[PDB]
């Protein structure tokens, strides 16, 4: 595969890491494994210390008071790479074994055995108006030349890679996370009776949260507002230990209650930071840099056997709670990410050009033949690059993602390989089912350059619609319903097809974030909405020009750990004349 | 029941002294604040800039006085600026207090409560203090402002500025009233003050003494020497304010404990020195304050490579 | 009622120049200095200087209240005379210095650029404050205060026992106050006149042939024109055109049914030559944008 790899200022000291993101099985974590690459010559005598630091940061500009440093470490380990004697006694990891054969009289294997018991690496809201490193739990491994732990530490010759802490969803699913209250008040009826209950216990991360309320006002007493509010608790027990709280998804409904009556509704909140930028203290999930992530993932304490950790503990709840003419109820449910198959891309995937250089246009080969179609970028992508199969008029489909993985649901008739920029697909045997141009993408970068179309001879779903031709320089506003995709978990890629020619990306939103990214050569005019009430994809149009004529597909995308372009609508046809 | 005899001619001097000494640092730190604002950005600034310009107006009024004193304790001016700067001069009393205090609790927030400090926004909140901060200031030494009035003549032709309590105070009560406004004064001058201070440089130091515990060596020296700042800071404090405390109470107390006159014209005698002691606070707070806020002093004067990529063989 | 009537017009103009000069002191703080230019710094300093004109005024407020009394305090009364005549020179001063670098900037420096840098106008404001403040120096020393009568009226007049001599007191005085009135308003006036008569005759030469424009921008240079003259004329000249004529009386013998005149008077012109630095923050913000 493709591993990590960070060189001193100097370059003596490469650390290969394979994975900056270590999962964090709650009895016990995975080995933060790795090789630290050092030259013999210039270490004359000295040695190579590999050091694993969970820092805990909470004042902005440590020493700010003019001494006072502002950072803790929650734990800490050292492991001395070199040189290495039995009293390491340490078995090579697949990835350690794997990396020292790829070097050569550099292999230095570290492990680090972290304990079970430590906070997720979540930062804090660096706070829009406040500067600074967030105030929050963060780990690092860094490879220092030294030949005494307390010897000076020199930063022209260490290291040093961010690593993540981040804890995936359980695959056993948890219990309703349900809750009910009732209280009295000056009527001697009935207390309110008050029952919240969610879809489960386990929601991936941006997926819809279904609060489902019922109340019953037998007393005279009346509700005038409803609020449903999933709040971010951040358990910092540093130092003085306290809950705080800060609303993440807030829904305040006017729905009211009359006396004698009984009241249910199932409300529908959905995380998402875009709206949640300014609230400082707010919890963010494992950044290497200042880059956008995800509200928190909850902790997954041991089960049981908390003993208030040290740091920012992480939890999520939905507060359910109704005015009366103030009855509350919580429901403790868990928003953490799904395990995705492959290491996820912390970078903003497609972020802020490329040509993609692909080849042969055209080539004729019978069933069941060997053939490869290739392809070139003019910078690097790095395997995040996909593919995409268009038979004459019909949606292209992703075939290859990642440059490796085969896409579920499609035949390993077809298999990537990345070699530096040329990125190739290689068929086992073409099968009947070839009649199709194989296009190439890459989502590096906002500029989503498609491959220029590779024509092979072989000798749920978006409905979109709402199109209209014949306008010279006119508006429009093509329309893409998405039957099972929420936009707050998925990513919309307007693309267009012009005449025999590869497609050129339009226009791609993103909910949970909020930017959106308009295409270089169609700018002021081409704009993107997607309503969420009704998961509809609005591309709004305006001052067409003659070649802005083509067939427009409306995209589908998993907004965390961007994939490919997978599922895809019929296409629309638009034509610019009289 | 006189006062000393070197006094009417050495507390002008000493009045005058503190004049020259607190505005050159406090018109100083005022221009510097003013023109470093948007670089420093920092809750304590506004701070720092009201205690500035409560030492500024704590000073500038003194001038008059030094000269009433030099004319045998008989006030030249108008009744009115008799007022104006008997209130400017308790106002600013008050307030050099209250800034020192809310610098401790802006402190208090940025060392021994971090997380608290940075979810806060410190900007809002340090301007929102600092309105209270003055407006609390104004309102709570608004009695002055008629209190102090010129008149009794005493067949001598002096017009003496004094604290007038005959227009509010009744002539049995005029005890009574006098005391529950010096009390009021002294109370809400150090009382509260200074027991929030107490507790605030206590958690502050066990705080910064905790977190130096270790690490190295050297962060035992400059532990100690952040525990020597805030020693000399508060023991500062203690020796300019608590002579001017302990004399008002001495003062009131002579009147039930009936202290010998010996030892009342003692504090008679002492008490313009207290004065000026306390003015020592605004004298001092330039240096105290501002010069140990690096940028002050400021304004008035390697790389970590790029995460690569390689790929295996299988 | 005069001398009751007077007063409050002080409070009006106490109260007007406290809200002008305060947002024009305010706005011209807000720009930075990349802003900020020699135009920028002298109409601060005129600003200034209008505001201490005002804000030293209540205490002569008060003073005509009690019919030219002076109850607060001796010495003040000689710091608030020099601050009034300090603050009025400068300001005078400092709109002739804005004129004259308007003149030396608009079509000057194409022609002929021989001229001080922007940066040292600073140097130029503080050389002009200094020139105010020794040519205000007498004022304050001649000012001390007395009853004047059986009575206790006390109040500063300008005393000359300095001269030590009763009859050089007319001649010193005299001398004085003509030296002190010509250098306020004849050299001022007579320098911001000749610019404006300057820039008159280029825009005569220059606006011959008719443009698009050229009637709206000749009206509103006629208005900034008029209303730049007649903001000094009708503020400052009555004044030391009265102080002219009290001075020269005696020596003209004016009958008393003037010289009495020329004391009415001179409450009511000391007003309406206030209202000018409280008038001056608005004119120059409406034309601010004109004059660039
Ligand atoms: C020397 O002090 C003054 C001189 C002039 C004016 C004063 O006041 C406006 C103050 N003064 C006062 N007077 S006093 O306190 O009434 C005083 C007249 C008399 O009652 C008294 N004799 C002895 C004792 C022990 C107590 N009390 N109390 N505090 C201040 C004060 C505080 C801080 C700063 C300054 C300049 N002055
Ligand atoms: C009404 O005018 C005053 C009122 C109060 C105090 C004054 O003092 C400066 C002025 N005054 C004065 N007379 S005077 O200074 O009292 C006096 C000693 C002498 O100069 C004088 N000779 C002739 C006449 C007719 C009057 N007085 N001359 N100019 C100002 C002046 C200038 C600018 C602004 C103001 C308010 N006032």
């Amino acid at each position: 595969t493709r591993v990590f790899k960070k060189a001193s200022p100097n370059g003596k000291l490469t650390v290969y890491l394979g994975k900056r993101d270590f999962v964090d099985h709650i009895d016990l974590v995975e080995p933060v494994d790795g090789v630290v690459l050092v030259d013999p010559e210039y270490l004359k005598e000295r040695r190579v210390y590999v050091t694993l630091t969970a820092a805990f940061r909470y004042g902005r500009e440590d020493l700010d008071v003019l001494g006072l440093t502002f950072r803790k470490d929650l734990f800490v380990a050292n492991v001395q790479s070199f040189p290495p004697a039995p009293e390491d006694k340490k078995p090579l990891t697949r990835l350690q074994e794997r990396l020292i054969k790829k070097l050569g009289e550099h292999a230095y294997p570290f492990t680090f055995e972290i304990p079970p018991n430590l906070p997720s690496s979540v930062t804090l809201q660096p706070g829009p108006e406040d500067t600074g490193k967030a105030i929050g739990v963060d780990y690092e491994v860094k490879a220092f030349v030294a030949e005494n732990l307390e010897e000076k530490i020199h930063k022209r010759n260490s290291v040093r890679l961010v690593i993540e802490k981040v804890q995936y969803a359980p695959e056993r699913p948890g219990p309703q996370p349900t809750a009910e209250t009732t209280r009295q008040f000056l009527m001697s009826d009935k207390p309110l009776h008050l029952e919240a209950s969610l879809d489960k216990e386990i929601y991936y991360h941006g997926e819809p949260i279904s609060v489902n309320v019922h109340v019953t006002n037998n007393t005279n007493k009346t509700v005038k507002k409803i609020k449903i509010s999933v709040r971010q608790y951040a358990d910092i027990v540093l130092f003085n230990t306290a809950q705080y709280k800060v609303p993440v998804a807030m829904e305040e409904a006017d729905d009211t209650v009359a006396p004698s009556s009984t009241f249910s509704k199932v409300y529908t909140l959905t995380p998402f930071l875009a709206n949640n930028r300014e609230k400082r203290g707010l919890a963010l999930d494992g950044k290497l840099k200042h880059e956008d992530t995800n509200l928190a993932s909850s902790t997954l304490l041991r089960e049981g056997a908390n003993r208030e950790i040290l740091g920012i503990i992480v939890s999520y709840k939905v507060k359910v709670k109704l005015v009366v003419s103030d009855v509350a109820v919580e429901l403790p449910f868990t928003l953490m990410h799904p395990k995705p198959k492959e290491e996820p891309p912390h970078r903003e995937v497609p972020e802020h050009d490329i040509q993609m250089t692909q080849s042969p246009s055209s080539l004729s080969a019978s069933v069941g033949d060997r053939v490869t179609i290739t392809c070139r970028a003019s910078q690097s992508v790095s395997s995040a690059v996909a593919w995409y199969q268009q038979k004459p008029g019909k949606a292209p489909k992703l075939l290859i993602y990642s440059a490796s993985s085969l896409y579920s649901g499609v035949p390993s008739r077809f298999s990537g390989s990345r070699s530096g920029t040329d990125f190739t697909l290689t068929i086992s045997s073409l099968q009947p089912e070839d009649f199709a141009t194989y296009y190439c993408q890459q989502y590096k970068y906002v500029p989503v350059t498609f491959g220029q179309g590779t024509k092979v001879e072989i000798k749920v779903q978006l409905v979109e619609s709402g199109g209209g031709l014949v306008q010279p320089g006119g508006s429009l506003r093509l329309s893409c319903a998405a039957s099972g995709f929420n936009v707050y978990s998925s990513s919309i890629h307007w693309v267009r097809q012009a005449p025999g020619k590869g497609l050129e990306w339009v226009a791609s939103i993103s909910s949970y974030y909020g930017y959106t990214y308009y295409a270089d050569s169609v700018k002021g005019r081409f704009t993107i909405s997607a309503d969420t009430s009704k998961n509809t994809a609005y591309l709004q149009m305006n001052s067409l020009r003659a070649e802005d004529t083509a067939v427009y597909y409306c995209a589908r995308s998993r907004q965390f750990w961007y994939s490919g372009l997978d599922y895809w609508g019929q296409g629309t046809l638009v034509t610019v004349s009289s | 029941y006189t006062d000393w005899k070197s006094s009417g001619a050495l507390i002008p001097a000493i009045y005058m002294l503190v004049f020259l000494l607190g505005t050159t640092g406090n018109g100083l730190v005022l221009w510097t604040v003013f023109r470093s604002s948007r670089e420093k950005r920092r809750s304590a600034d506004i701070f720092i800039a009201s205690l500035a310009v409560a030492d500024l107006t704590f000073v500038v009024t003194l001038p008059l006085w030094a000269t009433y004193t030099y004319r045998d304790y008989d006030w030249p001016f108008g009744t009115f600026f008799c007022k104006l700067s008997s209130y400017l001069i308790f106002v600013n009393m008050y307030a050099s207090v209250f800034c020192l205090t809310g610098l401790s609790f802006d402190r208090y927030l940025a060392i021994v409560r971090p997380v608290a400090n940075a979810r806060l926004r410190l900007r809002v909140s340090g301007a929102v203090a600092t309105a209270v901060l003055w407006v609390l200031a104004a309102l709570l030494a608004m009695p002055v402002m008629v209190l102090r009035t010129t008149g009794d003549l005493e067949n001598t032709t002096k017009v003496q500025c004094y604290m007038d309590y005959s227009m509010v105070a009744t002539v049995s009560s005029e005890w009574a009233w006098e005391v529950g406004l010096g009390v009021s004064s002294t109370t809400v001058g150090f009382v509260v003050p200074f027991t929030i201070m107490l507790t605030c440089y206590f958690f502050i130091a066990q705080t910064i003494a905790g977190h130096f515990r270790k690490e190295r060596i050297e962060g035992l020296r400059k532990r100690r020497r952040l525990l020597s700042i805030i020693v000399v800071l508060v023991v500062t404090f203690a020796l300019c304010w608590m002579p001017y405390h302990l004399v008002k109470t001495l003062y009131m107390l002579g009147s039930l404990l009936h202290w010998p006159c010996d030892f009342d014209l003692f504090l008679m005698n002492i008490f313009p020195y207290c004065t000026c002691i306390s003015y020592v606070n605004s004298c001092l707070n330039p240096f105290l304050y501002a010069f140990f806020d690096p940028r002050f002093r400021q304004a008035c004067t390697d790389e970590s490579c790029t995460t690569a990529s390689s790929s295996l063989a299988k």
